[PDB]
């Protein structure tokens, strides 16, 4: 949809450098030069891909002191980036959001292997998902019979 | 009494409690009696919860609660315009749909009492029996 | 050079400042108990709301002379914001006509696409696209996630680090691969070792777990009175015993009151044995005795705090303690 | 011998002949012990002046908000049903019965019948 | 046959309310004021300050009313119970899949 998409894009303005020592040019392509791919699903099905519009340096990137241009209000800019511990779980976020197959998950409980103790709540926020996409599937099938791939596919 | 009351009353379901002719419904009950499981105190309360929904057009505000003490059954005590006051009998095994449908039911009787007496009647918004409703499609 | 705080994660919520006037207007005007007939939800920009198509008609499909409501809206709106905030109105119109309005912070989509610098059209899931669009870091997540409240009453909950991971993963459904995960490698740092990058997580990521459970014990002490009550766990029940006790009740009442944390009402040996009487007829749990039970027959969803403040014998002695007191 | 020795509250019988089953005609029982039409005038008023009962409001503010609650948290999610009446009673039984201030003020006079024993007796004695 | 089948539907309920009515007469009564009819008369004065005192509960107040409740608890067996033919699924097709293995 077109409404509800910003307009204007502002860019983002670093406040503080996040080192005294330079990342000297030598070694920036070196690391970003790693970072133009990330995988994707997360199962036998890896794949890893390409990422479009790479940014170019990212010791400067947002470990700290950039600013992000969310800028909502009259007072408060593009807010700084406080160091990575002083956000609360986001090194823990790490072993925990990511795309999560119940093939890689339910083999993690039986054997009751959690990298994380949050793992237990990504599952079932994801279980507790599958059935109401069921517990929807069938408080419709008490109104009409609504049957799959029953309609034309494609063009 | 100007005149013997009505023979024949319209039959339908009534969904909610919009406030026919009443004008203040009150619903007491003793918590020092208890019960886990369908009881008459719980089939009074939920009567409470459904008046009180925000589904139902009653006015929230003419419901009155009042925790009793004696170990009172749960009432449900209904007054209508001309003050003449009706308590629907709770029957073991009843449940809001029943209570919301007896004083309902009930409230198309009431009416046409007073309006046997000569109070004056008013308009109704809600017409719970389908007469200006026809089936589209 | 300056970092601005160093403690292992206060930076939770947003400036008192800001968020001084994040409630100012974010605010519910309370239900008022009606009926409502329409749950209208527009965009909308900082104060340029009109009397057009996409306001004032659906007024006038009503009768309402919409003109009104963009002046009202106006009046809470024009200020505080900076340019160009398309915010969302939840316009709400009960029985009576008469509506209540909440503004809104611009949906997190509107968030995304701004702190990427990506305009409509050019991001997309990878299975549509083909790749990932502009890079991320959670480090910016957790701001896209400060403005982005369910409860503009309660913005604290629920949490930062638990409503990131939905952030996240709005993300990574329209191709935001953030760095933190999704790469072999993180955020490469000037600062030191990937060991000493990765010995100076390991203390943090867990400093946090005391922080974070605190956080979600604190909670769970002010949480209604029902939700700190007993609901045993079932993944030790198999489900053969998981369906036997469903026909029948009584197992699933005996069950409870077998493996139930000791409280003052629960320290009857003949009621908590009369249930250990009724399940080895059954040939349920056997071999464990009340202990191991209750380890395991615990409400999983307790934080870990409390999670043992409820565990016998943690709560054997002071248990004939506490009770009704009159 | 009054049932309920309360004379306050009168038992009524109520039989009825509903239609169950769709057709029958069934006779279901409508029993309740209810306050005596003696104790109807003082109730029929609004402030509940009748004591033994207890607007609600009084208890605690806005019902309209105390049982039309419905559960809330992460374990209620948007299937938050309405609380169970079984505690929604508790949590205003047990607001019934708490604590009320017996204040020092009454114990006086009756500690002014606690030392009535003790100097009474030698009242009609030191007076012959 | 009759009070049988429909003891199913009381006898649980029955046989809770039937433990409470001990602990109630057995914990709170010795400690309970009798003037109520005075102690409510002092609510209906608190409450025509506006600034009266309806204190919340707290759970060993509360716990007196703690029960085997089939709310959750037949219910959460069930969801218990599904997520074991949820996980069947991911299990099952990498049985399936694991059937195109040679032996």
């Amino acid at each position: 949809k077109r409404s509800g998409k910003p307009s204007d894009l502002p860019d983002y303005k670093q406040v503080y450098l996040p080192y005294d020592t330079a990342p000297t040019k030598t070694e920036l392509d070196r690391e970003r030069r790693k970072f133009m791919h990330a995988y994707s699903g997360r199962m036998e099905h890896r794949k890893m891909v390409e990422v479009k519009d790479v940014p170019q340096n990212m010791y400067t990137y947002g470990k700290e002191g950039m600013s992000i241009p969310i800028s909502i209000f009259k007072d408060q800019a593009d807010p700084v980036i406080g160091p990575e511990w002083t956000y609360p779980g986001i090194f823990e976020n790490k072993i925990v959001a990511q795309h999560w197959y119940m093939e890689e998950l339910f083999d993690r409980e039986k054997s009751n292997t959690f990298e994380s103790p949050w793992q237990r709540q990504v599952l079932d926020n994801q279980v507790k998902r599958r059935l109401g996409k069921v517990a929807w599937r069938m408080s419709m099938l008490n109104i009409k019979t609504i049957d799959i791939f029953h309609k034309e596919r494609g063009a | 009494a100007k005149r013997p009351l009505a023979v024949v009353a319209p039959k339908t379901s009534h969904k909610h409690l919009f406030l026919m002719h009443m004008e203040k419904v009150t619903v007491t009950v003793s918590p020092l009696l208890f019960g886990y499981g369908h009881t008459l105190q719980k089939a009074a309360l939920d009567f409470y919860r459904r008046g009180l929904s925000a589904r139902s057009p009653f006015p929230s505000d003419k419901m009155f609660l009042y925790y009793s003490i004696d170990h009172i059954t749960p009432k449900i005590e209904v007054t209508w315009l001309d003050g003449s006051v009706y308590v629907p009998p709770l029957i073991e095994g009843v449940k809001a749909q029943d209570l919301i449908q007896m004083v309902m039911e009930q409230a198309w009787l009431a009416a046409d009492r007073m309006s046997a007496e000569g109070r004056v009647l008013n308009p109704i918004a809600i017409d719970d029996y389908k007469w200006e409703q026809l089936i589209a499609f | 050079p300056k970092t601005v705080n160093i403690e292992p994660g206060s930076n939770r919520f947003l400036d008192p400042n800001v968020e001084a006037k994040a409630k100012d207007i974010f605010a519910v005007p309370e239900f008022p108990n009606k009926a409502v007939l329409h749950n209208w939800r527009f965009f909308i920009k900082a104060g340029k709301a009109a009397t057009g198509p996409p306001v004032g008609q659906e007024f006038s499909k009503l009768g309402l002379k919409a003109m009104d409501f963009a002046k009202a809206f106006n009046d809470r709106t024009k200020p505080h914001f900076k340019d160009d905030i398309e915010l969302i109105v939840r316009i709400q119109v009960y029985f009576d006509k008469s509506y209540i309005f909440r503004i809104e912070p611009p949906p997190t989509a509107w968030f995304l696409l701004r702190a990427i610098r990506k305009k409509r059209g050019e991001t997309g899931p990878v299975v549509l696209r083909g790749n990932y669009c502009a890079y991320l870091t959670l480090e910016m997540c957790y701001e896209i996630a400060k403005m982005k409240q369910m409860s503009w009453g309660k913005v604290e909950y629920p949490p930062i680090e638990v409503r990131v991971r939905r952030v996240v993963g709005q993300a990574r459904r329209m191709g935001i691969a953030i760095i933190g995960i999704d790469t072999v490698h993180s955020s490469p740092v000037k600062g030191m070792t990937e060991k000493q990058y990765l010995e100076e997580s390991e203390k943090h990521r867990k400093v946090h777990m005391i922080q974070y459970e605190a956080l979600k014990a604190k909670e769970l002490e002010s949480a209604p009175l029902i939700e700190r009550l007993h609901r045993p766990n079932m993944a030790p029940l198999t489900n053969t015993q998981l369906e036997e006790g469903l026909k029948d009740a009584n197992l699933l009442n005996a069950l409870w009151k077998s493996s139930h944390p000791k409280s003052l009402f629960t320290q009857d040996t003949r009621d908590r044995e009369m249930a250990r009487r009724y399940l080895n007829t059954r040939g349920w749990f056997k071999e464990m005795t009340p202990e191991e039970m209750r380890v395991v027959f615990l409400n999983y969803r307790l934080p870990k705090q409390e999670d043992h403040q409820r565990q016998l014998n943690m709560t054997n002695g002071q248990a004939q303690s506490q009770a009704y007191w009159s | 011998v009054s049932r309920l020795v309360s004379p306050r509250l009168r038992i009524i019988h109520r039989d009825y002949l509903t239609r169950r089953g769709g057709r029958t005609h069934q006779r279901c029982s409508a029993v309740a012990v209810d306050y005596t039409p003696t104790y109807f005038a003082t109730y029929k008023s609004d402030p509940g002046q009748c004591p033994r009962l207890i607007d609600a409001e009084a208890v605690h503010g806005d019902e309209q908000a105390f049982w039309s609650a419905r559960r809330d948290f992460y374990r209620g999610g948007a299937s938050r049903s309405y609380y169970p009446a079984w505690d929604r009673q508790a949590q205003a039984l047990i607001m019934l019965t708490r604590e009320v201030p017996r204040i020092p003020q009454e114990a006086a006079f009756r500690l002014f019948t606690l030392g009535l024993k003790m100097m009474l007796l030698p009242r009609l004695v030191a007076g012959v | 046959t009759i009070a049988d089948r429909v003891r199913r539907y009381t006898d649980i309920p029955e046989a809770s309310t039937e433990e409470v009515n001990q602990r109630w007469k057995e914990h709170v009564m010795p400690r309970l004021q009798t003037d109520l009819e005075y102690n409510l008369s002092h609510w209906k004065k608190q409450h025509r300050t506006g600034a009266g005192r309806p204190a919340p509960p707290t759970l060993n107040e509360y716990s007196l009313f703690s029960v085997p409740d089939h709310s959750s608890l037949g219910q959460d067996a069930i969801d218990m119970l599904r997520r074991r033919e949820a996980q069947r699924e991911e299990d099952w097709w990498r049985e399936r899949k694991g059937q195109l293995k040679p032996p």
